[PDB]
């Protein structure tokens, strides 16, 4: 609603590893972000920072899936994929279609 | 912070036949069913 | 045990508000601290040993579930039994409770959908719990009788 710590928030996120769903009271930067970092040593892109929220508490829903691996490396070229959502919120819960 | 910025006119574009979902969990085949509820207009 | 005592607007079903935002109920502002004509949202119950009955804590619970439209998980207490087919029984898939015969099928159900309805919207297609299988089913008490 106001997404400064005054009202529950809900958050989605993969982090390259597994998917955190967490409705927890978070103040926000204003520019959030997960930083990827890039590696000289070997052709690995490979995340580093996450700077989404400047605190977390108060919270009672929180659900993380099985551990996943995904290529996050930088691919040239046309968008070989396309991936649809709809969100809906109807009394009480949070409908997600994939 | 980021400042890198260089704002634009919101773009736009027609989306059309998107945003069906299976309105329940129900197995139904060889019909032609009519709901009502929150979807994307065409 | 604290209860919400304002809130600028009511609820919606199945929602929750832990919101702690001081509630102006005068119209000047009071910038989110207490004051006059703006009262802190929330209000503590008083439960004494020795209050009347109307005031005594009560434990709530509400248990909220939707029937036989989706693959069940909780079941109840009874004992199953093996199914006798081609043959009309009392049976009971998950729950409903019906009359007909039983026999094979070979559709394609999703993952997520475990029931099956014809055009007129009652059972044609399911799925046996046990065993991971999809069935249809037919009546018995069928066929036109003419004397
Ligand atoms: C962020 C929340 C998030 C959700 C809700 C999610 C759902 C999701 N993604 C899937 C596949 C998949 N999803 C992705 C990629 C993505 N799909 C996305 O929603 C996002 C954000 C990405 C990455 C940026 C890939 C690569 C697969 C499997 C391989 C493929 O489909 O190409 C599957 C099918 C899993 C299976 O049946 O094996 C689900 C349920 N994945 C997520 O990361
Ligand atoms: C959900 O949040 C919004 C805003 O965060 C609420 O809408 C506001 O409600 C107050 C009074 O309750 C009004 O003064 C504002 O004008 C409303 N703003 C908007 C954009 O609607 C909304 O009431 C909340 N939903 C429920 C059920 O309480
Ligand atoms: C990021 O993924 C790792 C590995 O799955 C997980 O342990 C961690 O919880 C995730 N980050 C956060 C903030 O949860
Ligand atoms: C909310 O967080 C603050 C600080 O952690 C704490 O004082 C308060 O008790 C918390 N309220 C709830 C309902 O958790
Ligand atoms: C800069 O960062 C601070 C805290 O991270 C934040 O309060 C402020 O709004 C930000 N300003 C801009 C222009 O991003």
């Amino acid at each position: 609603t106001t997404l400064d710590s005054k009202t529950q928030s809900l958050l989605i996120v993969n982090n390259a590893t597994n998917v955190v769903i967490k409705v927890c009271e978070f103040q926000f930067c204003n520019d959030p972000f997960l930083g990827v970092y890039y590696h000289k040593n070997n052709k690995s892109w490979m995340e580093s920072e996450f700077r989404v929220y400047s605190s977390a508490n108060n919270c009672t829903f929180e659900y993380v899936s099985q551990p996943f691996l995904m290529d996050l490396e930088g691919k040239q070229g046309n968008f070989k994929n396309l991936r649809e959502f709809v969100f809906k919120n109807i009394d009480g819960y949070f409908k997600i279609y994939s | 912070n980021l400042t890198t910025r260089t704002q634009l006119p919101p773009a736009y574009t027609n989306s059309f036949t998107r945003g069906v979902y299976y309105p329940d969990k129900v197995f139904r085949s060889s019909v032609l069913h009519s709901t009502q509820d929150l979807f994307l207009p065409f | 045990y604290l209860y919400r005592l304002f809130r600028k607007s009511n609820l919606k079903p199945f929602e929750r508000d832990i919101s702690t935002e001081i509630y102006q109920a005068g119209s000047t502002p009071c910038n989110g601290v207490e004051g006059f004509n703006c009262y802190f949202p929330l209000q503590s119950y008083g439960f004494q040993p020795t209050n009347g009955v109307g005031y005594q804590p009560y434990r709530v619970v509400v248990l909220s579930f939707e029937l036989l439209h989706a693959p069940a998980t909780v079941c109840g207490p009874k004992k199953s039994t093996n199914l006798v087919k081609n043959k009309c029984v009392n049976f009971n898939f998950n729950g409903l409770t019906g009359t007909g015969v039983l026999t094979e099928s070979n559709k394609k159900f999703l993952p997520f959908q475990q029931f099956g309805r014809d055009i007129a919207d009652t059972t044609d297609a399911v799925r046996d719990p046990q065993t991971l299988e999809i069935l249809d089913i037919t009546p018995c008490s069928f066929g036109g009788v003419s004397v």
